[PDB]
């Protein structure tokens, strides 16, 4: 799963 | 749907002085068509923390202001030195894109696999990297 | 029936290239359909002695198609920022053959491309992009 | 106009 590093 | 390839190598890969949770970040490219959208790729050779410190992190950024919402599938891969595809990863679906909204893999390989000259993903110290999106969403 | 799609291409330490000319600089393949690849020529001294001042520029289809292929396409070099500049484009639609190329013998002046005040050449790295629109059968 | 190299 791709992920992020901000909401 | 927009689509859209980059192809970008990094120079002397295993002697990158970034530490971890530094990044390197390629050239600004852009997915053209009608928004122009601009896009960039960002790498952390050794990873963001010490969860993914053996890991190469690499991720898709949207650097250009949208005029309307943005939605995008994406897959990364490596060349080999005959320029083939592997250890692809790609999302599942599409995902959304806000200005300076990064999308992409904490743990897309591993370093000690990636340095490992038995795989041939460094020839002559040289990361290719293969990046391919869908914009589905303006 | 026309299916649009995009490559870019970053090749690094341009101005080093110790090609000359007639040498080669190949792209990786690139496509979508994906059964059909296609990629990039760059003569970085030119093709031939008439464009011996000039950078050529080609798009090659490389599989085999099993239908006819007519592409039209679309040359820039990015600028540090992302945008297309010195665009160069065919306006009108080629036929493709497994092997048969289309582009541009002067596509840009060496001159122009290698001097710093033009900023083609950001941190000496050489962008370029390419737009095709295909149509098969 | 755009070249080829080719027949």
């Amino acid at each position: 799963k791709a992920d992020t590093t901000t909401p | 749907v927009v689509k859209f390839s980059y192809m970008w190598t990094i120079n002397n890969f295993s002697f990158c002085r970034e530490e971890m949770g530094e990044v390197i970040k390629s050239s600004t490219f852009s997915s053209g068509a009608n928004d122009k959208l601009k896009w960039c790729l960002r790498v952390n050779p050794k990873g963001l923390d010490e969860e993914s410190k053996d890991y190469l992190s690499l991720y898709l950024l949207l650097v250009s202001c949208p005029k309307s919402e943005v939605r995008a599938k994406f897959k990364f891969s490596i060349l080999n030195a005959k320029g083939e595809e592997t250890k692809a990863m790609e999302s599942q679906r599409a995902y959304r894109f806000v200005q300076g909204k990064d999308w992409g893999f904490k743990k897309f390989i591993r370093r000690n696999f990636l340095l490992d000259e038995a795989n041939g993903l460094l020839p002559d110290d040289k990361l290719t990297l293969f990046c391919e999106v869908s914009v589905v969403q303006d």
